[PDB]
DNA sequence: GCCAGCTAGGATATCACAATCCCGGTGCCGAGGCCGCTCAATTGGTCGTAGACAGCTCTAGCACCGCTTAAACGCACGTACGGATTCCGTACGTGCGTTTAAGCGGTGCTAGAGCTGTCTACGACCAATTGAGCGGCCTCGGCACCGGGATTGTGATATCCTAGCTGGCCAA
DNA sequence: TTGGCCAGCTAGGATATCACAATCCCGGTGCCGAGGCCGCTCAATTGGTCGTAGACAGCTCTAGCACCGCTTAAACGCACGTACGGAATCCGTACGTGCGTTTAAGCGGTGCTAGAGCTGTCTACGACCAATTGAGCGGCCTCGGCACCGGGATTGTGATATCCTAGCTGGC
């Protein structure tokens, strides 16, 4: 059986393994390693899909649109502080307007 | 308060300032003076105060640019 | 006739700018420019379709970052135009010449 | 033809269900999101591979794999994602 | 092939318009735009040349997209959502 | 008996920072500058020692040598040289 | 009458005097505490090397000193021959430093 | 014999070429490499040490002082600009004035 | 006292005197030469690494290390250096 | 009521000085130089294996053509913001003058980091199997574009209200 | 007669008024990117080996920490004072806003090539094992450049004295 379901999980811990084995990184290669990094990589994807879909519906699509991928980001300092020298394609830009631009009153 | 001259010759008066009073000293000196003045039309109303002084012959001028009449010191006439 | 203010139809065209994320570029220009700062490099050179669509959105994606910044710089100064001199100002902080 | 280009696309795409089990997506954000998690994978491998030469090991493990990604990822993330490797570390060697 | 000159002035007068607006720079000045057309041509500068290093090592001559992102992430400007 | 140090942030003095600014080529400064400054410090280091900290630990050490802190920079961007 | 220098003179005297020198500008003593302070949240009881607080004053100031002058032309853009904190986020957040 | 001397050269290629082996870069090494490697430590020590002797007898000193160093890497651009986030102990900072700090006239 | 530096220190002093056969040093500057050259170092090997990974090679050779040298090395640099690695390769060869 | 001397200020040439640079000598220590150990280097034979070469096809790069409109380009024009001026207020430099606490040197404590030796839990190797994941084809339901009305928001106007203006009325 | 009181003009500013078009929100459609489905397969999945990298226990000594007495000198507080920054004014222009004319790039559509990825073939070279040795590292001794100190040269700064010259008050 897949150690997946053994793990409960959505990514192939078995071919991140055989990537960290012709990944160049080190000799040798502990077992719960391969595991530990899919779940990270498992809950990454679920901000990221999530957070993606949270503005989807905002303007209601059902399906994501990478508008929603950059705003996603844009409004979270925990991702975006993370994600600094990202840039994205057809992402655009989060809407920000400086006061002072505004007409004065 | 009474109209704008009055208040500009009074300044001048209250103002032994050997070159006079600046424009600017002019427009502080009146903000200073009365709290009716209507803030909205200090600028305009002094400049054509001024104006008025000056061809009228109230206001003389120790120092001043030409072209800037309107940018200077002024001095009562005695 | 009728007749709008200054800057009023530029604050329209802002949000309309801000809200798409299409190419702000006409292509064959670019791919023009491409071809020749290529050439300097090395003759007869050739690119995929993908390649230049890369380079576009980078450049644009760059050059939009660095106008925000160049914004910044004027509201700083006192200031709603944008001069070299803020460019130069701002490239310096960054640190690139 | 004979080619593959074994993406993560069934992955995450399997992933977007149980938490919005009535959404779409798009192809180019698809992409993305593979060109994501192959970024995130490389870093935390070069960071632990670093650590552990400095470590003079020669083995790759879950504890400096855990210190690593305490060090990359930045706040409440470094508490969550630890917990989750923790408890997924856990129940696999309950076999 | 031919070779081609001055299309600095292809990136068109309106065209750094556009980019002001995404900016969210409300008015300009006329000097900036060859200052642009500066700044944006020493820019590719120094992303081609390695990207041209790059197809050469392998013993190319036609440019992918993936040297293009090579390039880049090497520059600290990563780009998503081409290939890999 | 262990010792549990307070408010030291004010430990960098006036003429701390002045001669620090100084060194900027800066001559004319606000008395308002300080207070930031010190905070300007302290998130930095705050930055920093976090990551040392963890890599001192990382070796079940609790003595930090320098190396845990020239790479805790160097992870930055902010190589410094000398030490290691 | 005692003698005066006017203002900006023993400005600009020191300005060179230590844009020459070379030492460390900040006494070690409340540095070092600093850092034993702000250590302490993270992890208790923790051991210093003496050459690991060198560098890291040595760092920090390099870095004060980098934002210094940046903040500098800030303040010169402004026409103005003073720093005020204004320029100094100015200049932090075009370095982009979230804060 | 060494290579070093069948190289003319001063960095010890086989040592590099260890540390290439430990280096856990590639499985495979090929050997030429390492020579080219170290041809270029080489000519990098070449610049900056002369370079800063040339700063050093400029203020008259018979040895190397980490000032000269600075100032050294400081007056070159293709060296300062390979150099940003580099920051060096007790190299203080170059002399720079700013224009406008000056006394009017 | 069992233990070894292992620096690159006579091979940086030995270098300063064929150019400045009269200049001293400080060992400051001694140790900041050797981090310097242990940075250049391993810089180039990331670059290289990474390259023939990218070229799905398994060897480190002599070409695909002087473009990536003529990579990082920025202006008349990257000129002189392969000038004289290409020489040293070449007399190398001479056996 | 009109002219000279007084007087004030302002620009320019001149002096004093104290902060800085430069010098010779002193001593001090960090840099340099020699000697002894060894392990991490060279050196030689091997295999096998990634890599060089060679040929093909067929996929994508590329030239080219016609058309269109949509975007660009050149032009008036004015207004609204930039830039130069002044100036007044003060938050700043800056130069006493005191005090502490930072440095510094020393000592005593220790523990914690590090090196030594031990065993063993576990991780690559390898052969064998499969089912899970790639991709190729089809369908369909979400959506981009088209067209029309409604709301807000903007720009101009007419009015209201007001303060100052200017002339008429009355007592000195 | 005439200057002050008054009262109504007057002009202007503030203010509410109305008019339009820009976007937004609504429908409607064909269009196409997502998705379901099926077929192929190769990396994953098991089990056993065997080795070995790490884990632990057991020391020692080094470096860190804490305590202690001088020694300032750097810092703090404070007085004084001015030159800078805010502010505000005023003038000039240049760039946004509109218009009218042009054209050139998308597009789409097609014919055309070469070069890229594929297969298949040969081999040189580097990982590997074991032997050998000397260059490198540390350890020790040393001495020659330097930092310090002190004792003159210089000068950029702030003050000063001269001069001039222009607007006011005494004299004739």
């Amino acid at each position: 059986a897949s150690r997946s379901a053994k793990a409960g999980l959505q990514f192939p811990v078995g071919r991140i393994h055989r990537l960290l084995r012709k990944g160049n990184y080190a000799v040798r290669i502990g077992s719960g390693s391969a595991i530990y990094l899919a779940a990270t990589l498992e809950y990454l994807c679920a901000e990221v899909l999530e957070l993606a879909g949270n503005a989807a519906r905002d303007n209601k699509k059902l399906r994501i649109m990478p508008r929603h991928i950059q705003l996603a980001v844009r409004n979270d300092d925990e991702l975006a502080k993370l994600f600094e020298g990202v840039t994205i394609a057809d992402g655009g830009v989060l809407p920000n307007i400086q006061s002072a631009l505004l007409p004065k009153k | 308060h009474p109209p704008t001259l009055s208040m500009v010759v009074e300044v001048l008066k209250k103002n032994t300032e050997r070159k006079g009073t600046s424009v600017q000293a002019i427009r502080t000196r009146i903000l200073s003076a009365h709290p009716t003045v209507d803030p909205l039309r200090l600028k305009f109303l002094l400049r054509t105060a001024l104006n008025k002084g000056l061809e009228k012959g109230i206001l003389i001028r120790p120092l001043n640019s030409s072209a800037t009449g309107a940018t200077g010191r002024f001095k009562l006439a005695k | 006739p009728h007749r709008y203010r200054p800057g009023t139809v530029a604050l329209r065209e802002i949000r309309r700018y801000q809200k798409s994320t299409e190419l702000l570029i006409r292509k064959l220009p670019f791919q023009r420019l491409v071809r020749e700062i290529a050439q300097d490099f090395k003759t007869d050179l050739r690119f995929q379709s993908s390649a230049v669509m890369a380079l576009q959105e980078a450049s644009e994606a760059y050059l939009v970052g660095l106008f925000e910044d160049t914004n910044l710089c004027a509201i700083h100064a006192k200031r709603v135009t944008i001069m070299p001199k803020d460019i130069q100002l701002a490239r310096r902080i960054r640190g690139e010449r | 033809r004979k080619s593959r280009k074994e993406s993560y696309a069934i992955y995450v795409y399997k992933v977007l269900k149980q938490v919005h089990p009535d959404t779409g997506i798009s192809s180019k954000a698809m992409s993305i999101m593979n060109s994501f998690v192959n970024d995130v994978f490389e870093r935390i491998a070069g960071e632990a591979s670093r650590l552990a030469h400095y470590n003079k090991r020669s083995t790759i493990t879950s504890r400096e794999i855990q210190t690593a990604v305490r060090l990359l990822l930045p706040g409440e993330l470094a508490k969550h994602a630890v917990s989750e490797g923790t408890k997924a570390v856990t129940k696999y060697t309950s076999a | 092939r031919k070779v081609l000159r001055d299309n600095i002035q292809g990136i068109t007068k309106p065209a750094i318009r556009r980019l002001a607006r995404r900016g969210g720079v409300k008015r300009i000045s006329g000097l900036i735009y060859e200052e642009t057309r500066g700044v944006l041509k020493v820019f590719l500068e120094n992303v081609i040349r390695d990207a041209v290093t790059y197809t050469e090592h392998a013993k190319r001559k036609t440019v992918t997209a993936m040297d293009v992102v090579y390039a880049l992430k090497r520059q600290g400007r990563t780009l998503y959502g081409f290939g890999g």
